[PDB]
């Protein structure tokens, strides 16, 4: 049996309604038990999947009214009457009529008001320098939307090599993002310059947020 | 209290085999089918197979993809589930879950996985198990943001805690990044400036694959 979910991802604001599709290559209706063997699971980042709806429309102990499972045969739907901050997750459907098969998943994201990042910069640690490594870290915290840009400047010159970028998952409380940008040099490259600047560009402003320090401090 | 705990995960070399285990407690083990589910990083859940309860004779079924390659068995005296993995490839790199499946022969029966283990990450690579280095992140107002930069570890994952899990608020942990065969991530926590350095701030970086814990006390410059 082949399970197909839709959409792969969508974003709505808190309070809005959402519908997710799940389709199977064969009917999941069991003629003996007269029930549809389709389940919905919720998987939040870094967490195990948790059961929401089983038998297509029966809500599991603990799950709120807000979730409703409908459908019969080969066409099923998960509805969230009103989405909240907790709902950030991928939603998986699973047939169990013939063994078990998971769908591909729907990731639920939240649209929210634009917010500007709080930007911090961190000089290397002595223990890393001691080992002959120099990581400079620019931290952008609690912004939205996700797309954001950091330019690194060393002694006024833009540096592009040795830079790594990583985001968090959308936050479960305020629906924002944070990201770190790391410039990684050898202790020797680092001690060859003084000014370390990272500039953060976001839609929340034309002018970049600038954070700097001087190695000689 | 129903418990499902996975073990055996970690780094395994291409071509080799791996056995996973799933200790359980809090329910009548032999009353339940048990399933295994896997999940490649950033990918969908994939059912692998199950083993049936006593009443059905503990018979096994597996998904098309893993037939002739993965094997399931159960120690009913100890309530432990097993997953035998053979001839592993990179495509098998994933988090492996055990899940309690149906109990259609006794007690409450409904079609769903009521309980899952926390999962164990298996990564199939010819590379080297190397524990991470943990560097502090401290500034050069009313709040201060600190963190630990975690670099050069393999394989995944690492988890970071603050004050042994007592400091949970304002924590941000960015996804890992892979570069030159090594992983790095950084984790930050924002606290009130009246809290640090007047009080203690420590992160605990755990790297399952090397059975390692590093504690890093965040000190002022
Ligand atoms: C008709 C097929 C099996 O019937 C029996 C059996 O012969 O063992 C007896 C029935 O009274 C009943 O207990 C069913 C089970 C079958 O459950 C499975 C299975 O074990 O293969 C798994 C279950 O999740 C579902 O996939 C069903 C399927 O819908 C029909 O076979 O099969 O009832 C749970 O076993
Ligand atoms: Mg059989």
């Amino acid at each position: 049996i082949v399970m197909t979910q839709s959409p792969s991802s969508l974003a709505v604001s808190a309070g809005e309604k959402v519908t997710m599709s799940c389709k199977s290559s064969q009917s999941l209706l069991n003629s003996r038990t007269r029930k549809n063997y389709l389940a919905w699971y919720q998987q939040k980042p870094g967490q195990s999947p948790k059961l929401l709806i089983y038998w297509a429309s029966t809500r599991e102990s603990g799950v709120p009214d807000r979730f409703t499972g409908s459908g019969s045969g080969t066409d099923f739907t998960l509805t969230i009457s009103s989405v909240q901050a907790e709902d950030l997750a991928v939603y998986y459907c699973k047939q169990s009529n013939n063994l078990r098969t998971f769908g591909g998943g729907t990731k639920l994201e939240i649209k929210r008001a634009d917010a500007a990042p709080t930007v911090s910069i961190f000089p290397p640690s002595s223990e890393q320098l001691t080992s002959g490594g120099a990581s400079v870290v620019c931290f952008l915290n609690n912004f939205y939307p996700k797309d954001i840009n950091v330019k690194w400047k060393i002694d006024g010159s833009e540096r592009q090599n040795g830079v790594l970028n990583s985001w968090t998952d959308q936050d479960s409380k305020d629906s924002t993002y944070s990201m770190s940008s790391t410039l990684t040099l050898t202790k020797d490259e680092y001690e060859r310059h003084n000014s370390y600047t990272c500039e953060a560009t976001h839609k929340t402003s034309t002018s970049p947020i600038v954070k700097s320090f001087n190695r000689n401090e | 209290e129903v418990m499902l705990v996975e073990s055996g995960g970690g780094l395994v070399q291409p071509g080799n085999s791996l056995r996973l285990s799933c200790a359980t407690s809090g329910f009548t083990f032999t009353d339940y089918y048990m399933s295994w589910v896997r999940q490649p990083p950033g990918k969908a859940l994939e059912w692998l197979g199950f083993i049936r309860n006593k009443a059905k004779g503990y018979t096994t079924e597996y998904s098309a993809s893993v037939k002739g390659r993965f094997t399931i068995s159960r120690d009913n005296s100890q309530s432990i589930l097993y997953l035998q993995m053979n001839t592993l490839r990179a495509e098998d790199s994933a988090t492996y879950y055990c899940a309690r499946d149906i109990s259609p022969s006794y007690g409450v029966y409904y079609e769903g996985f009521a309980y899952w283990g926390q999962g164990t990450l298996v990564t199939v690579s010819a590379a080297t198990t190397t524990a991470p280095s943990v560097y502090p992140l401290v500034p050069g107002g009313s709040s201060v943001t600190l963190g630990c930069l975690v670099k050069g570890y393999f394989p995944e994952p690492v988890t970071v805690k603050w004050n042994y899990g007592a400091l949970s608020s304002g924590v941000r942990t960015v996804s890992s990044v892979l570069q030159s065969g090594f992983y790095s991530l950084s984790s930050l926590v924002t606290v009130p400036s009246s809290t640090w350095p007047s009080q203690t701030v420590i992160c605990n970086v755990a790297h399952p694959a090397s059975k390692t814990e590093l504690i890093k006390r965040i000190e002022p410059r």
